[PDB]
């Protein structure tokens, strides 16, 4: 029951994700090395991982049908506000409930709670993120649903600063309708039960995660010694 | 504040 246009949207998003998410994580070797033993030994590595991820999220976003047709200012507002949320979403692909960590192919690139703690985060702030990853992983999303979810997250018409909210909403509605139809037509029960609602709830959960983790970014980067360990792109997109 | 790098990655 998926229209020709809806199948096209999905085809475009899958291609976009595949070209911006390398499941082998080969590029991680180019990041400053992780250090597990300034007590924030993992800050350099995770700053590089996040900076790299921001580049990839932008690469994915530019491929969302209609996104590049919004004004440059709105594209910027949408990406600055969704970047950390999309990184959290895309990271679910490497996340494993086996031991509650992000497994990127090797021990050196396997990140757990302690590693994030070594980048400045309090254990209290890390817990909700782990819980979020577990809940998202349990939805067993089809890759089609996963890429649609990331796209919907990016083109959210309510982000403060958006000028042409109606245009952003037009794109999101097309993506939302595509997702709803895909679930009803291609996701078998019981996994499909209230799936759209559960997925959109994850986007609401992400607003809270964004708020708390952004506060942490501001506190950490407020100290010159820590900002010095970040990257130009992180400072530009997240703030400086 | 301008976002030169972000803008270039969008091109
Ligand atoms: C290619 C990918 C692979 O699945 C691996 C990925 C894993 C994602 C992870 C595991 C490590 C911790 C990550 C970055 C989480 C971070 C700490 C949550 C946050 C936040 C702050 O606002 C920003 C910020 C604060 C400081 C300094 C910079 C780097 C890092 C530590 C994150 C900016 C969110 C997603 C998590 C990212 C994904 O893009």
């Amino acid at each position: 029951k998926l229209s020709e246009e809806q199948q096209h949207i999905i085809a475009i998003l899958l291609d976009a994700h595949h070209k911006t998410y390398d499941p082998t994580y080969a590029d991680f070797r180019d990041f400053r090395p992780p250090v597990r033993m300034s007590p924030l030994s993992m800050l350099p590595h995770l700053a590089d991982l996040v900076s790299y991820s921001i580049q990839k999220v932008i690469g994915f976003a530019k491929m969302i049908p209609g996104f590049r047709d919004l004004t440059s200012d709105d594209q910027i507002v949408l990406l600055k506000s969704s970047a950390i949320e999309v990184i959290m979403l895309r990271s679910n692909q490497s996340f494993t409930m086996d031991d509650m960590s992000w497994d990127c192919g090797s021990q050196d690139y396997k990140y757990d709670v302690t590693d994030v703690s070594k980048a400045g985060h309090t254990l209290e702030l890390i817990e909700p993120l782990i819980k979020f990853q577990v809940g998202l992983k349990k939805l067993n999303l089809h890759e089609e649903e996963h890429v649609l979810l990331m796209a919907i997250c990016i083109v959210s018409p309510d982000r403060p600063g958006v000028q042409d909210a109606k245009l952003v909403e037009a794109i999101q509605d097309r993506l939302s309708n595509t997702l709803q139809t895909y679930i009803r037509c291609r996701h078998p029960p019981p996994g499909s039960h209230q799936l759209y609602a559960k997925m959109i709830q994850k986007l609401a959960d992400l607003r809270s995660l964004n708020e708390e983790h952004s506060k942490q970014y501001r506190s950490l980067s407020f100290q010159p010694e820590n900002s010095m360990k970040l990257t130009p792109l992180v400072l530009e997109v997240f703030g400086n | 504040k301008n976002h030169p790098m972000l803008m270039n990655l969008l091109k």
